[PDB]
């Protein structure tokens, strides 16, 4: 077909992108911000220097025997503790 | 800090009008509200045929044939 | 394809051929039938939805305001935040 | 009809006359007008016939009923023929492809001249059958033939009056 | 024996105007709004 | 530094007070299956896996311990959430098939214009119906909060 | 030595239309595009076919699509440059041959509005021209100058989609010209007929019509006024008015008309 940069099809697409993308990104960002606001209040990430010391403290406070608790490292900076005897 | 009564009718009524007005506006006043009618008229109206094959008819037809009706 | 060449067109209001115009009228009835049925959702939500903090609300009215008349001393800072 | 409502002849005359001009004044060419309105016309037409039954010999209501019935006959007949023309035009459009480029072009109509011959014959039948509704026939079917004449070169009596 | 040709869609080549583009944006305002609501709905369900 | 993820306090109580396994009902299985995946950039929301654990544990119906009562209330809230997920799929399928059959004879442009919107609207109607039939519209704020308490929380030292 | 690309289509062969490029020396050619087309036909390829008559721009027969924008070749200026000049018939029209379009539908639509003065009383004997003040006559200035070239008709996207239901910018402009005219006494009848969703309200205010008008008329402005007048003046009895006029046209010959 005959395609031209100044065509209505291409120019409309550029006009739509310029007009809507700035609005959509702002609108999406605002929603993301609201989600972050609730997330941090419900469960804020907290950093611990040494996992082992924190894990031992956690077991002591909750009265959990470390033997029955499985510790795994999901990521480099993420370590997760799970119940070994869980259905 | 300890009033005997609290006046709520004014504030509540104002909110009702503001919320009702906005909703009733968007649903009644604008011409943009008839955008879907325009799109259908522009691109969908009278653009139909019965002599061209379409998947929904083919799918129904094959299933009926498969089950012997 | 080859469209049929022996179509018996409608001659009057009582001798009618089935055409897409009639089928469109059937669509109009069905889409409007959906609108009647789908109206049950918004009506159902308004009729069934409740907004209560907990089960104590009903117990409070049963014991401290059974007639919806018992006045309560107002202390604005409670619900005003400051 | 099953109804307990009662109307005087003056009311019956008004209802029949209102329906007659509503149908005749409507633009039949637009398909959506007939789709949306015909369900309302039929419901009213059933009521009008019931109340005007004792006045079929009346010197005023009688002629209105005959014109009303004749107009409804013509409306259905013209709609059916024009509905077929729309299908032929839609088939031709889809045969062009995507963006008229033929990218996903469908199969063309192999008997287009035969269809044009069939449609024009039906068009002539309407003119003879409804001599008092030519303005409406030309609006719906006559204009439809002119659109088809652009796609295919065929001859019909009124072709020259449509600038062909 | 003679047949007339049908041209392609003008959208591919016809020259654009500033007012014409804006009118399309005016007509697409609601479409974008539905799109954004869908994106937020999906994010609320699949993210964090 | 490092982040440590540990079971939440309410999760600990559930493990301590569970008496046996709880059978997963048919609608609960389908509901969990149809629940969308939840990527976890951060941890603040219950996913399908956490809900399964909640529904798997069994508690004593007659226990009068306040802690056990909270566990039962949390489990019921999660159950209503899970079974409500069954309404999404029927709405989506009806949202696509019914308009598509209606517009079968029309051109492709119409199907592109109409089907995407009808599909989303159908899913929305299904989700409303599912949540409504799952008794979610009558839950108190207390019950809803318990059903939404996270199962995993970042550990806070001291 | 400008390069001209011309849309070509042979109705007898019915082959796929293609663009053929010609080289012309602008030194020995007139400034306007139509001059280049005539020179090409005279010298290189006499088979090329196109409608031309006036050379002044008044008749409006040489409407074409030059570089994507509709215009009259006789008033359009040749713009030399490296990029070849592309000449095509009017958009979304059935090409009869080469650049000659098929505008029969446009003529049929124009005849529909019945563009002739209508009065309830015939000219009484001994009566001279109908009275019309300068102020009233001034209202027609921007509307009676249309040459019916159809540049605006084929530049309206709404006309691309519904050519057989939408009257288009040119026919709607003429309809309002008779509505606005003070001498005409059938204003309500004309407004009632034009008050149709397809006929009039397919105009979406795109304004591709005013931009390409060779004579500088403003069809968009006139279409907007007609909508406002119809909305304010609508009465429940308009549908009956249309029907009665249709009955008055019962004995007319075949062709488009008021109905
Ligand atoms: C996100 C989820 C939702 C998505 C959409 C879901 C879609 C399904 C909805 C189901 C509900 C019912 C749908 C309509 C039922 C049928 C009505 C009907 O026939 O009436 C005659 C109907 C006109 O009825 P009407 O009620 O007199 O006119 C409505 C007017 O708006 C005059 O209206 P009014 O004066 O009464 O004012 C009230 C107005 C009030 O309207 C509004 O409130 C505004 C809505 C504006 C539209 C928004 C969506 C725009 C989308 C455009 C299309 C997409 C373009 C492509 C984009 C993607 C490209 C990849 O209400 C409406 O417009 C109608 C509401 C119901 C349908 C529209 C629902 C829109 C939902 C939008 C939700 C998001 C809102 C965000 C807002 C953001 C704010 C900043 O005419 C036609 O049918 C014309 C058809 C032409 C083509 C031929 C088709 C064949 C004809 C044979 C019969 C076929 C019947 C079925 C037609 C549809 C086929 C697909
Ligand atoms: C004055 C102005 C006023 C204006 C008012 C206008 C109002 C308009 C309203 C329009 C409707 C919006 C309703 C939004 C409800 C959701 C929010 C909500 O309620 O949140 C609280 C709450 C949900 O929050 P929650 O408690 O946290 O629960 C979590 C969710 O339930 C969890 O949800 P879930 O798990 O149950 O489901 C998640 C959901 C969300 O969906 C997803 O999650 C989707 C995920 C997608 C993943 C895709 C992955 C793909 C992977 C690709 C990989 C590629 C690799 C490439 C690699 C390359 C390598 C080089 O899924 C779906 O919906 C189904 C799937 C999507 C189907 C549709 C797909 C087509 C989209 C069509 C778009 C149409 C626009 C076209 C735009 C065109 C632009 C040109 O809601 C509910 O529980 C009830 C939900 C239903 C409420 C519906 C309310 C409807 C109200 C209608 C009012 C209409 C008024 C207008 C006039 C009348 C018109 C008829
Ligand atoms: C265990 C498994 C097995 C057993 C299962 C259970 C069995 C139970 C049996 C007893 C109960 C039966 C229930 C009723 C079903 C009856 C269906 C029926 O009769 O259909 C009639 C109907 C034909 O009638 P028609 O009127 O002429 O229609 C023509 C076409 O349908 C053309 O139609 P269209 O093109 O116009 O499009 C249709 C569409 C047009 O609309 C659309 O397409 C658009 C739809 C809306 C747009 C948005 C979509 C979103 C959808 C959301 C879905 C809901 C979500 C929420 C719920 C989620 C789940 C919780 O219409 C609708 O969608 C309208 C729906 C209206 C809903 C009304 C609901 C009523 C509620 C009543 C109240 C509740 C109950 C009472 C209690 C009340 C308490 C207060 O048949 C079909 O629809 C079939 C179409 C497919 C053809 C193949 C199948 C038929 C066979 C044809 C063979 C032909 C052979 C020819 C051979 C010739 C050569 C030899
Ligand atoms: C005859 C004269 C009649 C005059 C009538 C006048 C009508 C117009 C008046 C406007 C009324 C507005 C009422 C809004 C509702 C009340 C506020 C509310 O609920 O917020 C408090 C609520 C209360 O929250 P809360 O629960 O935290 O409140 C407790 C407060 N503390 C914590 C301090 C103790 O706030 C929120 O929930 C936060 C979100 C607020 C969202 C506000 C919505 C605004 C809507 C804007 C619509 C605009 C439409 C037009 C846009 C055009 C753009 C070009
Ligand atoms: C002559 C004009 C006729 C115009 C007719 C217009 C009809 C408009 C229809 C609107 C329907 C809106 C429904 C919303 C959903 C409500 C569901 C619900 O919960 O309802 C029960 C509840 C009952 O309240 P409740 O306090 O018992 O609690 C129910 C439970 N909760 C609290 C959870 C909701 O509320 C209502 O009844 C809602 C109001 C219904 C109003 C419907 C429209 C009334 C139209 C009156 C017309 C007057 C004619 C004037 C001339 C008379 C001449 C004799
Ligand atoms: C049919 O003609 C038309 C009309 O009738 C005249 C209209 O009225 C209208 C107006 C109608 C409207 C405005 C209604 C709304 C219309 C919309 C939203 C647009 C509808 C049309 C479409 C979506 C176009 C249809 C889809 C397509 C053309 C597909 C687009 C994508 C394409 C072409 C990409 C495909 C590319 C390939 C397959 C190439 C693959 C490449 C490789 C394999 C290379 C590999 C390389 C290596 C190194 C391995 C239009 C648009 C029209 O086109
Ligand atoms: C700077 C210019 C900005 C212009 C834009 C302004 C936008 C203003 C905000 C959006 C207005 C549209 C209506 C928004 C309604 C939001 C209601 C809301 O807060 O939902 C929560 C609210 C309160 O819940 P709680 O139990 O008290 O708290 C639990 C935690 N969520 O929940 C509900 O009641 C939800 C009810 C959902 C009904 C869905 C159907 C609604 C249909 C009608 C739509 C009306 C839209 C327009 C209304 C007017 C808006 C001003
Ligand atoms: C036309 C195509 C249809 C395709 C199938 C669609 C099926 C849809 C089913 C899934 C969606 C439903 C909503 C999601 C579920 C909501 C949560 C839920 O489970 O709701 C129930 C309540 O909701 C319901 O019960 C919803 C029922 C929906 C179906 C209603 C119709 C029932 C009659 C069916 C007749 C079938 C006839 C078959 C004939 C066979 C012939 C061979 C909650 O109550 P519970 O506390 O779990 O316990 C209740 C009882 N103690
Ligand atoms: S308005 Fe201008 S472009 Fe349109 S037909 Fe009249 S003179 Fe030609
Ligand atoms: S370009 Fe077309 S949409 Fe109206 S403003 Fe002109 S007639
Ligand atoms: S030849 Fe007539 S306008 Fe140019
Ligand atoms: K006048």
């Amino acid at each position: 077909m005959m395609l031209r940069y100044d065509s209505l099809l291409w120019q409309c697409t550029l006009a739509a992108g310029i007009w809507f993308i700035p609005q959509d990104v702002a609108a999406i960002s605002a929603f993301l911000l609201y989600g972050r606001s609730k997330s941090r209040t419900i469960n804020q990430p907290v950093y611990v220097d040494n996992i082992d010391t924190a894990a031992n403290e956690y077991f002591k406070r909750k009265g959990l025997d470390p033997t029955k608790m499985i510790m795994m490292r999901k990521s480099s900076k993420i370590t997760e503790i799970r119940y070994g005897e869980m259905y | 800090n300890k009033p005997v009564v609290v006046n709520t009718s004014g504030v509540v009524n104002t909110a009702v009008l503001g919320i009702s007005g906005a909703w009733l506006y968007f649903y009644c006043v604008p011409l943009r509200r008839k955008e879907w009618y325009d799109i259908m008229m522009d691109y969908v109206h009278h653009k139909r045929t019965q002599y061209a094959s379409n998947f929904p008819d083919k799918a129904v037809r094959t299933a009926l044939r498969f089950a012997k009706v | 394809a080859r469209v049929p060449e022996d179509i018996e067109f409608t001659k009057n209001r009582y001798t009618r051929r089935y055409n897409l115009a009639t089928e469109d009228r059937v669509k109009l009835l069905n889409w409007n039938a959906f609108c009647i049925a789908v109206t049950a959702l918004p009506i159902a939500y308004v009729y069934y939805s409740w907004y209560e903090s907990s089960e104590d609300t009903d117990m409070i009215y049963r014991t401290m305001d059974p007639m919806r008349e018992a006045k309560a001393d107002y202390y604005l800072p409670l619900l005003r935040g400051h | 009809m099953l109804t307990v409502d009662k109307f005087t002849r003056a009311e019956a005359l008004q209802r029949a006359s209102n329906l007659y001009y509503q149908v005749l004044g409507t633009n039949w060419e637009d398909g959506l007008n007939l789709v949306l309105d015909v369900p309302f016309w039929e419901s009213e037409l059933e009521k009008v016939d019931h109340m005007c039954e004792p006045y079929l010999c009346d010197d005023e209501i009688g002629p209105i009923i005959r014109n009303l019935h004749e107009t409804v006959n013509c409306m259905y007949a013209c709609e059916d023929v024009r509905d077929h023309i729309n299908e032929l035009l839609e088939l031709s459009s889809r045969a062009e492809g995507v963006m008229g480029s033929g990218a996903a072009a469908s199969e063309e109509v192999e008997n287009m001249p035969e269809q044009c011959g069939m449609v024009t014959k039906a068009y002539e039948d309407l003119l003879a059958r409804y001599p008092e509704h030519h303005p409406k026939i030309e609006q719906t079917v006559g204009h439809g033939l002119a659109v088809l004449r652009q796609l295919e070169k065929f001859n019909f009596k009124s072709s020259h009056r449509y600038f062909f | 024996s003679y047949k007339s040709a049908h041209q392609e869609t003008p959208l591919t080549y016809y020259r654009a105007t500033q007012h014409a583009t804006s009118s399309i944006n005016h007509r697409l305002a609601y479409i974008n709004a539905v799109f954004v609501i869908w994106v937020c709905d999906s994010l609320n369900d699949v993210d964090q | 530094a490092n982040l440590l993820l540990v079971p939440s306090d309410i999760t600990i109580i559930e493990e301590k007070n569970k008496i046996a396994k709880r059978r997963i009902r048919l609608l609960e299985k389908t509901g969990l299956a149809l629940m969308f995946p939840v990527f976890h950039w951060r941890y603040s929301k219950l996913d399908k896996h956490d809900m399964y654990n909640i529904l798997r544990r069994k508690f004593d119906p007659s226990a009068s311990d306040p802690a056990i009562d909270i566990c039962r209330r949390r489990q019921e809230s999660v159950r209503r959430r899970v079974i409500a997920q069954n309404g999404l799929l029927p709405g989506l399928l009806l949202g696509v098939s019914l308009p598509w059959w209606s517009l079968r004879r029309y051109n492709y442009q119409s199907k592109l214009i109409v089907l995407p919107f009808c599909a989303y609207f159908g899913a929305i109607c299904g989700r409303i119906a599912g949540h409504g039939l799952s008794w979610r519209w009558v839950e108190t704020d207390r019950q809803r909060m318990l059903g939404n308490l996270p199962a995993k929380v970042y550990y806070r030292p001291k | 030595m400008q390069t001209f690309r011309v849309y070509r289509y042979d109705p007898l062969l019915q082959d796929k239309p293609h663009m053929q490029e010609f080289n012309i020396d602008l030194a020995q050619c007139g400034p306007m595009i139509l001059d280049a087309l005539i020179k090409i036909k005279a010298t290189q390829d006499s088979t090329l076919a196109f409608r031309r008559s006036c050379r002044e721009g008044i008749c409006g027969s040489c409407a074409m699509n030059i570089n994507g924008k509709n215009g009259l070749a006789c008033l359009q200026y040749i713009e030399p440059g490296a990029a070849p000049i592309d000449i095509q018939p009017l958009p979304h029209t059935y090409v009869l041959k080469d650049l000659v379009p098929d505008l029969s539908n446009f003529y049929n639509q124009y005849k529909s509005i019945e563009p002739f003065l209508k009065r309830r009383r015939a000219k009484q004997p001994g009566e001279k021209e109908y009275y019309q003040s300068i102020e009233d006559r001034e209202k027609l200035d921007g509307m009676y100058e249309c040459n019916l070239c159809a540049c605006c008709m084929t530049s309206c996207p709404s006309y691309w989609w519904n050519p057989e239901y939408y009257l288009g910018p040119a026919v709607l402009l003429q309809a309002y010209r008779w509505i606005a005219d003070s001498r005409d006494e059938f204003t309500t009848e004309r407004m009632a007929w034009i008050n149709d969703s397809m006929r009039l309200y397919r105009c979406h205010g795109i304004m591709n019509c005013t931009s390409c008008c060779p004579k500088g008329l403003d069809p968009a402005k006139a279409i907007a006024k007609m909508k406002a007048a119809i909305a304010a003046a609508y009465e429940p009895g308009w549908t009956k008015i249309v029907a009665q006029e249709s009955i008055a046209n019962k004995k007319r010959e075949s062709g488009m008309m008021y109905a």
